[PDB]
């Protein structure tokens, strides 16, 4: 989420998880988009229909 | 008025027949395999055509 910083000043806020075998599911420190390695998530849902919201302003 | 007379004893077997037949398949399988067949649901019209023959009143 942070913004794009300039120099050398953030060095991780923006890098990319680095795996060898990235299909298990990352430890509980690395990088994800929505949701975390403990039940840390995000409830099943469509970004088609609107509970709550929809489209794009949905999760 | 002399007579002579041969007997038959006629045995009437009324059994409660009840006849339900039908035209379809026993298993009826839903497989949701799509997300739209998640959200609006699955619908399968005419599964089964119930034809009825019964001797006493029935429900």
């Amino acid at each position: 989420k942070t913004a794009f910083d300039t120099g050398r000043a953030a060095l991780g806020e923006n890098n990319v998880y680095a795996s060898r075998d990235p299909f298990d599911r990352p430890s509980a420190d690395a990088r994800y988009i929505a949701g975390g390695n403990a039940p840390a998530e995000v409830a099943g849902g469509s970004y088609l229909v609107d509970d709550g919201a929809s489209g794009s302003n949905g999760a | 008025n002399l007579i002579s007379e041969q007997n038959v004893t006629v045995t009437m077997d009324l059994q409660p027949v009840l006849q339900l037949g039908m035209q379809g398949s026993e298993t009826v399988s839903f497989v949701f395999s799509q997300i739209s067949e998640y959200i609006g649901g699955l619908t399968q019209y005419g599964a089964v055509d119930l034809s009825v023959s019964s001797t006493v009143d029935w429900c």
